[PDB]
DNA sequence: ACGAATTAAGCAATTCGTAATCATGGTCATAGCT
DNA sequence: AGCTATGACCATGATTACGAATTGC
């Protein structure tokens, strides 16, 4: 089995959720976040051909990244992983798959409530301004029979009425009311357009950004109320 | 005590059984190892649990006494 | 509660040292015995409720203190 | 004596001074009764006479002797 | 120490004005008296006179040179 | 304790033919200046107290020296009461062999096994008779031969109490300190052999374990006086940092005293050779 | 003094080993490490009429590349090194010889007992290899008519029984036996292609790596055993 | 309802709605609570009845209500009385570490709040803080 | 470690603070490459 | 002139042993 640069980088955006994710058979990655509010999955067009799960994914990755794409990966005679390229092999400790806080289950999210569409310049911009303000929550919303995104504090506001960002999103013809908001410990999806749903029931939501590569997930705060 | 409670300091020797000696002998003495009675001695004791010198639950089997004279 | 207070001031007197009648093997007799009837209660509960439950090996127990359970 | 022996266990001075070894035995001390009880008398004994020469070599009951008159 | 200056309980002649260590060790100090003996506490003890303690020490001291020769 | 490293210098090591004639040279001018100097010291010190009689002597007690013709350092110090001294004529009774006067290290404290302190003693011998290369060649043999050794000399020993300790299945519950955790591994191994369980307060034998060991924990703890099942005790005798204990017990105090003398237990191999 | 790129170049990756140096008349400069375990020369175009003895080479090598090449380098009246540029003048101090740590000659490298070579980036990747799992100890030893590299930690290991990165570097053809044991922390030398000679005689042992500008020789540890 | 009914925290450490005591059925039920901190007189006065309260919702009402009350008396806390929030634990062994008014070895935090008491203004004849009192510790 | 004359309900348990010690994150400083 | 990999540090986090205050069966 052997991984494309692509690959890689897809899943070194997922390592940033987990510094551990486990591998399964098959050609669908999957994990989750050490406190469950954020998850991500992919559909990546090479096939595992064996489970596995790693520790430290970073560095397995930083490893990879000096060898050849052509290296063949395989369980080990002792049930490690090893890299075998033209001429050096590389030997990597295969954590315990307990040890590894991974989802059970890929998540069958829901029929959205509200769908809307993030443009890649949009996010991009966003999630570096949200550094130079030093903006933590940002909170989705409806507002004059639109669908606007707007960057709040909360270190010093506790009440987040302090109006720090705004960005207009999209058009919405939707009756149901919401505000929801998002910590930006959650914001870890790549640059790139994704398809926003939105979904609310009882006394929880969640917000899902699919994309052409990669799916995420992200929870709802408590603050985060709707009206449907 | 009388002399203690009213501050006077009272002399002579405090213990009684130093001066009974020094009376009785007051020469130096002369002894012979031979007639004075050592016993050395030990004891063996089985337990589960170590046994405890203060309560010793446990039987005494094993004694031994050596006797000089 | 003066009948009481006498009762339990009894136990306290009987490990006191300078108690008339104190000896160390009653009152270690006392609470050891104590320790094994909760404990003797406590695995007959876990069996009986084994039983009618159905199930086995279940710990149905919360947690005991001397008398009360 | 103000010899400083790693450890004061009646064997190590008897080794260290009188250069007599203890015979070496099996198992624990509470089930060597039951095992040997020639062997468990026989070392008892022998603990004895071990104090018994390390008294006679050093002749320490004739310095308290001499002390004590 | 006890015996070539005397520090028996009734040689003390008084006080004597102490200096800081420094002052002793380096003898920079002045020499602190002739009629009497002193120590760095700082108390003046008899010269010309003879204590009792010292003069036990000097009794068993001449014993024991005695019978080591 | 005086004469460090000065007079038996200023005068020279050429003549000495042999070791005892540096210890009669060393006889002689201690002789030469030892009563005058202490004499007139101690005068002093009465006359400046003016007391009636001085009563204080000197003897020379102990003389320790590196063996001569030998890069041996004989004698050096750790910290306070701690010391070792090669010495050869003590209170006028010449030695036909050196005596290591060692005080305060672990040879005569008893926390260490006997054959570590054996080794440990040899190793001072080696350090201040004959000098870097033999404790090097030494530490390597004794590295060699030490994975040989019984474990029941080279594991560790200690208490257990509080078995349960919030045992959760395994989990430490209570930051099992590296040998309750042991426990518990001997527990799990033992699932389904029907052997004793472990009680509170019994001497246990900690063993650890090489990583990535089958048994989930890098130490083991049976029993004290009882040995592993000899069917998980292979697979554990398999799996020793031998290193561990190893840097635990004895390469610490050894790299403390090499240290505290200028040397190094450890081979540099330096390129050197070639560049004279 | 004028000193061209390639020099430079060669005497910064010097300047890694050692901090001093100690330039000497002629076209021959030499390096050795503070504790005697890698010793490293080279022969540049530059001509040399006086010695001097640099501490902070590094800072040096900025100041040089700071100013023009064609700089004009000489023993400046305070006794130390004087930069003159084609529009500005700098002072820089000169070490006391005593306080560098230099070679007093060239070192005669023996006969070697084996003879290979190793490729730039198969030791480029090994450099990165050795940083990213904390590998300190490789072993050079042979396997199957061919002479292998390997990595071991000597925290985790000191027997050196767990292979983390292994290498072929070339054919065999011979019955004495090896086993050599190299620290990281000499492989100090630049990138590229390099030719490895090893020696090794009951307890002397050493290795050469000479490239096409620069030579550089390691220790061998006194755990390497050889049949030779 | 939501409520867990009875839980435990360690030896001698439990909560339980008790609804009836020695054949005595009670018209509501009761918490009855040994252990926690409701009962160490130690804890303040007002953080006593407020957990008291909390443990009360957690044996009876369910997590929901436990969130809101804890934001409740988080708002609440700010504008409260001093004297009422307080740990009120005694002092004993003056003479081990007091100097200038300041702590010495291994000087617990009330002991270290006494000496402060002392640092504070004095001079006007208070009673002091002789052991076998109690004094709370802010 | 011999003072020597004598005295008054018990144990098991948690929890916090302090003092000692080892591992380490954020950030600063160095520096190296572009 | 600026980004970034890494050593130092400064404090921070974590674990252990011990003293203390308080319940409660
Ligand atoms: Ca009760």
């Amino acid at each position: 089995m052997k991984l494309s640069k692509d690959t890689t980088a897809l899943l070194k955006n997922f390592a940033t959720i987990n510094s551990g994710i486990m591998l399964k058979s098959g050609q669908f990655i999957m994990t989750r976040a050490v406190n469950g509010t954020t998850y991500a999955e992919a559909n990546i067009s090479d096939v595992i051909d064996f489970d596995v799960a790693i520790y430290d994914l970073n560095g397995f990755l930083g490893i990879l990244s000096l060898v050849n794409d052509d290296a063949e990966i395989s369980q080990s005679e002792d049930g490690n992983i090893k890299i075998a390229d033209a001429r050096s092999t590389i030997f990597w400790p295969a954590a315990d798959p307990s040890t590894v806080v991974a989802p059970n289950k890929p998540i069958p999210f829901p029929v959205a409530s509200a769908v809307t569409e993030i443009k890649a310049e949009d996010l991009q911009q966003l999630l570096r301004v949200s550094r130079g303000l030093q903006i933590d929550t940002i909170a989705i919303t409806v507002k004059e029979g639109k669908i606007v995104i707007n960057g709040f504090n909360k270190v010093e506001d506790s009440a987040l009425t302090r109006v720090k960002y705004s960005l207009t999103l999209g058009d919405y013809d939707g009756e149901n009311t919401f505000n929801f908001i998002i910590n930006m410990a959650n914001m870890k999806m790549q640059p790139g357009n994704y398809k926003l749903l939105l979904w609310a029931k009882g006394k929880q939501g969640a917000a899902k950004f699919e994309g052409e590569h990669a799916n995420y997930v992200v929870a709802l705060e408590a603050d985060s109320t709707h009206d449907f | 005590k009388r002399m203690e409670d009213i501050g006077l300091e009272a002399l002579g020797m405090n213990d009684f059984k130093l001066a009974y000696i020094s009376d009785t002998y007051g020469s130096e003495i002369v002894y012979d190892r031979k007639f004075v009675r050592v016993a050395n001695c030990d004891i063996e004791v089985t337990g589960d649990k170590f046994p405890d010198p203060m309560k010793a639950e446990y039987e005494i089997d094993a004694i031994t006494h050596y006797d000089s004279i | 509660l003066n009948r009481k207070i006498l009762i339990n001031s009894l136990y306290g007197a009987l490990g006191n040292i300078h108690f008339r009648y104190y000896d160390l093997r009653n009152a270690t007799a006392i609470t050891i015995f104590g320790q094994v009837g909760i404990q003797w209660i406590a695995r007959k509960i876990n069996e009986y409720l084994n039983k009618v439950c159905g199930t086995n090996d279940e710990d149905f127990i919360a947690a005991g203190d001397t008398d009360s359970v | 004596a103000f010899t400083n022996l790693p450890s004061f266990s009646l064997e190590s001075v008897a080794q260290h001074e009188t250069k007599k070894g203890k015979l070496p035995y099996d198992g624990p001390i509470n089930k060597l009764r039951e095992t040997n009880h020639q062997r468990y008398i026989s070392y008892n004994i022998i603990d004895v006479e071990s104090v018994q020469a390390i008294d006679k070599i050093r002749g320490f009951i004739d310095l308290v002797l001499s002390m004590s008159y | 120490i006890i015996r070539q200056v005397n520090i028996s309980p009734e040689t003390i002649r008084g006080q004597f004005k102490v200096h800081p260590i420094h002052e002793y060790i380096a003898g920079t100090a002045p020499k602190p008296s002739d009629e009497y003996s002193c120590s760095p506490n700082g108390w003046m003890y008899d010269k010309h006179q003879e204590g009792i303690i010292p003069k036990e020490i000097a009794k068993v001291f001449f014993q024991r040179k005695d019978w080591k020769k | 304790y005086v004469c460090v490293d000065k007079v038996i210098e200023k005068v020279g090591l050429d003549r000495f033919k042999e070791q005892n004639d540096l210890v009669e040279f060393m006889n002689q001018f201690g002789k030469k200046k030892m009563e005058p100097m202490i004499d007139v010291a101690y005068r002093e010190l009465c006359d400046y107290m003016n007391n009636r009689e001085h009563l204080m002597h000197m003897d020379r007690e102990a003389i320790s020296c590196p063996p001569l013709g030998s890069k041996g350092v004989g004698g050096f110090w750790k910290a306070k009461k701690r010391y070792a001294l090669n010495v050869y004529d003590m209170e006028d009774k010449r030695f036909a062999e050196p005596h290591l006067k060692i005080m305060g290290m672990e040879t005569q404290q008893s926390s260490t096994p006997k054959a570590v302190q054996e080794a440990l003693e040899e190793s001072i011998r080696r350090i201040l008779q004959e000098g870097e290369e033999s404790v090097q060649e030494y530490y390597k043999n004794f590295e060699k031969e030490y994975r040989q050794l019984d474990y029941k000399v080279i594991a560790e020993v200690k208490t257990a109490n509080d078995i349960a300790k919030y045992d959760d299945k395994g989990w430490p519950g209570f930051k099992c300190p590296f040998h309750i955790r042991g426990v518990l591994t001997y527990r799990r191994a033992v699932s389904g052999l029907g052997v004793a369980p472990i009680l509170d307060g019994n001497k246990v034998m900690v063993l650890p374990l090489r990583e990535g060991n089958p048994f989930g924990d890098k130490c083991i703890a049976w029993p004290s006086g009882t040995e592993l099942p000899k069917e998980i005790r292979s697979d554990v005798l398999s799996w020793i940092d031998h290193s561990t204990l190893f840097q635990k017990s004895f390469v610490k105090p050894l790299a403390g005293m090499c240290e505290s003398a200028g040397m190094d237990y450890e081979e540099k191999a330096s390129l050197d050779f070639l560049f004279g």
